[PDB]
This record gives structure tokens, sequence and C-alpha cells, in this order.
RNA sequence: UUUCCAACGGGGCCUUUCCUUC
């Protein structure tokens, strides 16, 4: 059970948390069995404000629906048994190209599989049960473009601290900034 | 009995053509019906080789 | 029913400015909408315009200042030769050595001035001043 | 607004900004697609479904728990009904008003109200012939549509 | 007027306006959860009734419809959810 | 004339990226 739910030969830390799934796996019966089932693609290290690293792990994405059902018990442990780490799910999605006009024709392309929603799921991964209830794009007045990304009201706790490093880790994914915000 | 056929010889070849065109809208819709019947099995096959694979990828790594 | 939507925006706009107004909330805005005030923000007419997203076609409120004649949009989207540019300038604008008839090119919505130097041509869009 | 007549008045549902959620609706996808098609096997219509079971069970919306609308739903169950619904309330329409001239037709006004509607439903049909959920050659008649839609 | 921020209204004002009309239109029905004690479980009723809703078991009552919000039948309870 | 300097265009690269294909 060691390198079977890597899904991947490499390398380290991938190794590190696959060993950390294990450890929260032999809890017998509602600890594993519906964690088992799940599994990951690979995973990268980026800063965060915390100064502690973000964890960002991928996600085949037929299975966000499990990882979902878990996610806060799971992020808690493995921010916990992996500390000074910001641990946060991620579901791999495809980013086709808007074909050209020189281009010859393929296969049409759903609007899931588009730029623009994917980093829209993004957004609504690196955030999480929350909610997002709204959103507005500032573009200032030197051309620049900052993305006023709204949160909702309870339970909200789990990502207060979370902040800064999902606008650091959407910014190593995209190139475009984000801020956020809460109700009056 | 009103006009459309000139004589005996016209009203058969009418006749002639029509259950021509009754048997291939026959053998489409059967066929065609055949092509939607058995992609259905396609379909319960490929999901049940990820809900076969489900317990069995599961069950096997215990 | 809506026609060119790029004109409800510009409208709205032109009717802020006058009545005296800082800032306008127009809708539903657009691609072009957003390409038209960002010509326009670049060469100050107006400040920071914020998208906000309504779940269907948008909304934007655009902060404007005071320098703004005229933000107009031509209706149907005449073919430009480059020879004609300068007919567009010399009769919607206030003088040569300001304004900007703001048009479409196969190299995307920009001032007139910047098709000049790219040395594009297209679809004429509008102006401001 | 209002090609008919001249209202312009706004009126419509006000759709949630939330896409997913109500979060305390519980239930499932197996749920309702279940609610949803054994309703539609008691012969309601796309929209009496939405509408008794956003009332009477919670459905915000049943496009939000299950993916895909009403509609599509009762296609691949194989429900869908020859004709669209809106396009049979009309035909089912001018059904009623034609009767009602044939039994008096001294009223004018059924004469231009029955005018009204036909041009509607023709407009309709035109359209789903383009896109094709109508045979190109389907139209609409006063004596096959009195039978059409019963 | 003449200067006001539009981005960030006030919910007072925001509160009095029509359900299109709000900044992000949103809808002001609502849902809730009925109890009639001789049931000890609850059906979810949607604010504006149309058709007149009936608990799981027992034939009764919840609400009747009018043009605004479902009208609900003597004595019940509603938590709003 | 190169170096400095900014300015204005041109082209090509990497990031999930057909620019058809051996
Ligand atoms: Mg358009
Ligand atoms: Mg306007
Ligand atoms: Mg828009
Ligand atoms: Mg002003
Ligand atoms: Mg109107
Ligand atoms: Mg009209
Ligand atoms: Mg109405
Ligand atoms: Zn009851």
């Amino acid at each position: 059970p060691q390198a079977k739910i890597l899904s991947q030969a490499p390398t380290e830390l991938e190794l590190q948390v696959a060993q950390a799934f294990v450890e929260l796996e032999n809890s017998s019966p509602e600890l594993k069995a519906e964690l088992r089932p799940l599994q990951f693609k690979s995973i990268r290290e980026i800063d965060v404000a915390g100064g502690k690293k973000a964890l960002a792990i991928f996600v085949p994405v037929p299975s966000l629906a499990g990882f979902h059902k878990v996610q806060t018990k799971l992020t808690r442990e493995l921010e916990k048994k992996f500390q000074d780490r910001h641990v946060i799910f991620l579901a791999e999605r495809r980013i086709l190209p808007k074909p050209s006009r020189t281009s010859r024709q393929v296969q049409k392309r759903p609007r899931s599989r588009t730029l623009t929603a994917v980093h829209d799921k993004i957004l609504e991964d690196l955030v999480f049960p929350t909610e997002i209830v709204g959103k507005r794009v500032r573009y200032l007045v030197g051309g620049n473009k900052i993305q006023k990304v709204l949160l909702d009201s309870k339970d909200v706790q789990q990502i207060d601290y979370k902040l800064e490093s999902f606008q650091a880790v959407y910014n190593k994914l995209t190139g475009k900034q984000i801020v956020f915000e809460i109700p009056s | 009995k009103g006009n459309a056929f000139k004589h005996k010889r016209a009203l058969v070849e009418h006749i002639i053509q029509a259950k021509a065109d009754a048997q291939r809208e026959k053998a489409l819709n059967e066929e065609a019906e055949a092509r939607r019947l058995k992609n259905r099995a396609a379909r319960d096959r490929r999901a049940q080789r990820v809900a076969e694979k489900r317990d069995a990828l599961l069950k096997e790594d215990a | 029913t809506r026609s060119s939507v790029l004109a409800d925006a510009l409208n709205a706009i032109n009717n802020a400015e006058k009545t005296g107004k800082r800032q306008v909330l127009i809708r539903p805005s657009s691609k072009v909408i957003i390409k038209f005030l960002q010509v326009m923000q670049k060469h100050g007419y107006i400040g920071e315009f914020e998208y906000i997203d309504d779940h269907r076609s948008g909304k934007i409120v655009v902060q404007l200042n005071g320098r703004l004649n005229k933000c107009g949009v031509i209706s149907p989207r005449f073919n430009v030769k480059i020879g004609d540019i300068e007919k567009w300038t010399a009769n919607l604008l206030p003088a040569r050595q300001f304004g900007y008839v703001i048009l479409t090119t196969s190299a995307g919505i920009m001032d007139h001035e910047e098709a000049r130097r790219k040395h594009v041509s297209g679809k004429i869009l509008g102006f401001v001043y | 607004g209002r090609m008919h007549s001249a209202g312009k008045g706004i009126s419509s549902s006000a759709i949630p900004y939330s896409r997913n959620a109500p979060a305390w609706f519980k239930l499932s996808s197996e749920s309702v697609i279940e609610q949803i098609v054994k309703y539609a096997r008691k012969g309601l219509t796309p929209s009496q479904i939405g509408v008794l079971l956003r009332d009477a069970h919670g459905v915000t919306q049943a496009r939000v728990i299950t993916g895909n609308k009403i509609m599509r739903i009762l296609k691949s169950n194989g429900l869908a009904p020859e004709i669209p619904e809106d396009l049979y309330y009309l035909i089912k329409k001018a059904v009623s008003v034609r009767k009602h001239l044939e039994r008096n037709r001294k009223d004018k006004d059924a004469k231009f109200r029955l005018i009204l509607i036909e041009s509607r439903i023709h407009r309709l049909a035109r359209y789903y012939r383009t896109v094709a959920v109508l045979p190109p050659n389907w139209k609409y008649e006063s004596a096959t549509a009195s039978a059409l839609v019963n | 007027v003449l200067v006001q921020d539009l981005l960030h209204p006030t919910a007072a004002s925001e509160a009095r306006k029509h359900k299109l009309k709000t900044l992000v239109q949103g809808p002001r029905s609502y849902f809730l959860d009925v109890k009639c004690p001789g049931c000890l479980n609850i059906t979810t009723v949607f604010s504006h009734a149309q058709t007149a809703v009936t608990c799981e078991s027992c034939s009764t009552i919840l609400c009747t419809p009018t043009g605004g919000k479902a009208k609900l039948s003597e004595g019940t309870s509603f938590r709003r959810k």
C-alpha cells in the first residue's frame, strides 16, 4: 500500500504524503475504506503567507465527489501530520485551446474544458465548503486586473488563515491576482 | 377516383414503387434501432467495468 | 430589444458626466465594452471601472472624472481602408491634436493612433474625447 | 416586451446566485430523478413537475440538484412527448378558441384572438423546425390540430 | 447623488428595491419545514405555494394558495431553511 | 559607429497550447 495510491512513479513529497495517507488509513472501519478509494495524481509545493509552504494535491476529478465528503477531516490531519504546511485539494482539468482559423477541425470543445471555466473551478476548489456568493473585477488605472472574490459566512474559520496562500497558489497557476472579502 | 393514374400500367408502377419506399422505410427503422439498442450494451458494459473494477482495485489491495 | 450594447453603455456614460455624476451602473457590458473602456481609461477619460458579476451577462460600475466631452459609438461598423481613417478623424474629432477614434482591426480593439503605428485597419467602433 | 399585446410588464423568476446548494437539502441525484420519472409517468408536464416538486418537496430547481433540465431527463428516460409542451398548450388553446367561434360566429374579438394565437403557433413551429425538434414539413392546420392535441 | 458608491450600496436601501433591481438579483421567497404534531416528521414547503401541499401520509392540508406567499392552515410551525 | 538611454513597432520561445499529416 506504499506507492499504490501515488498513481505515478515519482517523487519524494508524493511519497511522504502517500505514506501519510496510509498512516491515516489503518484506523479501522470509518477512518479507512472511505479514505482508500480516493487517490491523487501529483503534488506541488509553493510558498504561503505563514512562511509554511503550500501543499497542493491534484485529483483526477471523478474523485472530487468523495474527497469533498472527507476534506475537512482529512486536511485537518494533513496540516497536523504534515505541519509547517498548508494543504489544499485541487482537481486536474483539461483546458482545451480555442481553435485558430488556420487550424483544422478537431472534436468540438465542451465549455467545461475552456481556459476560463477552468480557472473558475480553480477558485472554486481553493476555497471550500463556505461558498462563493459573488465576484467583482477592478481594472486599476494602471491597466492591472484584480479579482475580488467574496466568500460566505458559516464555518468560514477553516480558510480564515488560508487567505493569502490561495492568492499565491492561484498566482503560480494563472498569472492573475486574487483578493477576498466577507459580508457586512 | 381522382386522376393521377393514367391507366392500369401506371397504377401498378405506382404500387410497384410504393411498396419499395415502404421497405426502405422499414429496413432503415429496424437497422438504426439496432444501432441504438446495441450501443446501450456498450454503455452498460463500459459502465460495468468501472463498477466491477470499482470493487476490484478496492478489494484486492486489502 | 437591445441592439448594440456598446452604445447602451457609452450612453449611460454620456448621461452621467453631463448630469455631473462621478460613477454610473452600466449593463450588461461585454468583451467589447471592457475593451472600449480599456482604451478609454488608458488615455484617462475615465478612472477605474469594476466588473460586477451577475450570474447572467454582467454589470459595470465605472468611476469617471470630468474630462470627457463625448464618447461615441458608430452604429454600422464601417469598413475603414486606412486612407479613410484620416477622413474618420477629420469628421467626428475636435482637433488633430488629441481625441481618439477607436475601431476594430484583426489586431484587436485599439485607438486610431495605435492603429497608425501598428499599421492595421478594420471596422470602426466609436470614438472618445 | 410582450410581442402580442402592449403590456411591458416585467415578471419572472429570480434565479439564486447559488449554482450548488441548498446544502440544507440532502437527498440525491437518485432521489429526484426517481421523483421526476414517477410523476412524468403519471401524465405530468415538465412544467408541473418542477412546479409540484418545488412546493411539495424541496426542489428549488432540478438543474442544481441533478445535472440536467427536467426535459432532458424525460427524454433520456424516453418520456419526451411528440410535441413540445409550450407548443402543445398553444395548439390546445387555439382549439378551444376555434371551438368557440364555430358555436358563436358573432364574436369577432374571438376571431381576432384566434389570429394572435395562430400567429404564435406558426412562428414557434418555424423555430422548432429550424433545429429539428419537428420534422421539416411539420405544419399546423385547423383540421389536424383538433385531433393532434387529442 | 452626484457622487455615491454604487458598488457598495446600503443594505437598508438595497432591501427595499425590487428583486430584479438589486445589485445582483436574487429571489425574495424562502422555504420552510412544517409540523402537524400528529405526524412525527416534517415536509419541506416553498413560501409561495401554488399547488396546495399535503404532508407525507395523511390527507389534511398544509397551505392554500393566493397571489403571494402560501397561507398556512391553522395550527402549524415553520422553521426557515 | 558601438556603448548608454528611453521610445515605437517586428518576430520567436515556456507555462496542459496543430503550426494538418507521414
Ligand atoms: Mg455581438
Ligand atoms: Mg443607457
Ligand atoms: Mg459582460
Ligand atoms: Mg464627472
Ligand atoms: Mg421590458
Ligand atoms: Mg409588438
Ligand atoms: Mg406574470
Ligand atoms: Zn399531514
